[PDB]
């Protein structure tokens, strides 16, 4: 049910410019900042922290602090020895389940190259073969892959229980959606669109509706989020003049409590 | 390199002399560096905000820009971005009817 998400975002321009910034998400909520320009790790949540001890966790971004610096240090060598500039993404974590798998992901260039799998790093079809080397002798860092064995295995899901018992009241906030009609010419025929928004959490339920009749034409566009940690959502229906008339959207939505949005154009 | 994808909406219905915010969310581009203005009329507007840059399982980067706005029968609001995949800023008007 829960996905949480480290995210690391490295762009190196030149030997002496580099910056590492990354953000990390629990389900669609972000929990965490860490600006280039910060010493420290930001929290964005009141419960950023879980149930780990204000101990744990110092210790913890004691060790990104070394990570983070002992990085940038290894990119740079790697280039200077084995094309810029360069972009390196890290997406870690784990997916949690009712009762979890840890992911470690690496891009270069945009391009997926490496993963954590195990107990070793992993060089992914069709990754650059120059990495191979580089790899192999990470792969001999024995002190490093077992902090990470131990952040993924052990250190994500028990972190993120804490979170997920300390942010229930964010986790499990409803907020209503609101909903409003327009319309669209075409270059032939109109198109109704139905826009939704405000709504938390993001699972719901849009229709063009005639009467009690699903109009399956109803398009769902992508969902686009508020700055306010809510959703919008178009759901769209092409129509021919006249068709308009005795259309409605519906939105069922979780924070209604079963009354649905019906608005008839 | 990936090119911008720019959405232009509002938080809240739109109705004309009613303080809103106008949101402005970029995706799929990379790589991470970019330039993003919301614009009044053309002109750039002073106070606004921005999300953390992100990404997603394609590895695309995303933002959120937003900017407190009135909507009105005479005024046009866009959103404008520079970015390296680009030769020339794309810009894209806030249009309602959507
Ligand atoms: C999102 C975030 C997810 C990732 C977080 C992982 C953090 C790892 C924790 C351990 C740590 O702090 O690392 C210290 C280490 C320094 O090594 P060292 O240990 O001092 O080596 C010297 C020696 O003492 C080794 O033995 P020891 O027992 O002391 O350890 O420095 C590093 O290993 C940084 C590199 C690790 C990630 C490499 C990712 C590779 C991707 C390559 C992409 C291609 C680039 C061109
Ligand atoms: C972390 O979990 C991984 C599995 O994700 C463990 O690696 C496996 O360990 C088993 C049991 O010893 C081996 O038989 C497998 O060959 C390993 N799997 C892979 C994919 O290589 C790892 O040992 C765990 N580490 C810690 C510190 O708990
Ligand atoms: C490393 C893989 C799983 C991570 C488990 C970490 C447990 C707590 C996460 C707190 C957020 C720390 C953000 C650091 C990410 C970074 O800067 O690369
Ligand atoms: C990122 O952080 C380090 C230390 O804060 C600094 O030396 C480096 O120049 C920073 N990068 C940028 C682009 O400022």
């Amino acid at each position: 049910n829960y996905t949480f998400r480290c995210l690391q975002m490295s762009s190196f321009a030149n030997r002496s410019w580099s910056r590492t910034d990354s953000v990390v998400w629990l389900g669609d909520l972000q929990t965490h900042r860490w600006s280039n320009d910060s010493a420290t790790i930001s929290f964005t949540k009141p419960w950023s922290q879980g149930k780990l001890s204000n101990q744990q966790w110092e210790k913890l971004q004691h060790m990104f602090q070394v990570y983070r610096v002992s990085f940038t240090r290894d990119i740079q060598e790697l280039v200077k020895m084995m094309d810029y500039p360069i972009e390196i993404q890290l997406s870690a974590g784990c997916e949690m389940y009712p009762g979890s798998e840890s992911f470690l992901h690496v891009a270069f260039q945009g391009k997926y190259v490496v993963r954590f799998w195990g107990t070793s790093w992993q060089t992914v079809p069709g990754a650059p073969s120059w990495l191979d080397l580089p790899i192999k002798v990470l792969n001999a860092d024995q002190g490093t892959s077992a902090t990470v064995q131990m952040l993924l295995n052990d250190t994500c899901p028990l972190f993120v229980r804490g979170l997920l018992e300390a942010g229930k009241s964010d986790l499990e906030k409803q907020e209503k959606p609101v909903a409003w009609l327009s319309s669209v010419p075409s270059s032939a025929h109109r198109q109704l669109v139905c826009h939704v928004s405000g709504f938390y959490p993001k699972p719901v339920w849009v229709m063009w509706m005639r009467g009690d009749q699903e109009q399956q034409g109803t398009h769902r566009g992508d969902f686009l989020p508020n700055a306010d940690e809510t959703w919008y959502l178009q759901a769209t229906l092409d129509v021919e003049a006249g068709e308009e008339a005795g259309l409605a959207c519906r939105v069922k939505h979780s924070s209604l409590g079963g009354q649905d949005i019906i608005l008839y154009w | 390199q990936k090119t911008p994808q720019i959405q232009v909406y509002s938080r809240h219905p739109p109705e004309n002399g009613k303080p809103n915010i106008l949101n402005c969310y970029v995706t799929q581009f990379h790589p991470p560096h970019i330039e993003i203005q919301m614009l009044k009329n053309g002109k750039k507007i002073p106070k606004v905000e921005m999300s953390d840059m992100s990404f997603s399982k394609d590895w695309s980067f995303y933002i959120l820009a937003h900017t407190e706005f009135t909507p009105t029968e005479t005024d046009t609001y866009a959103c404008r971005v520079k970015h390296a995949s680009m030769a020339e800023p794309k810009t894209v008007y806030w249009d309602r009817d959507m």
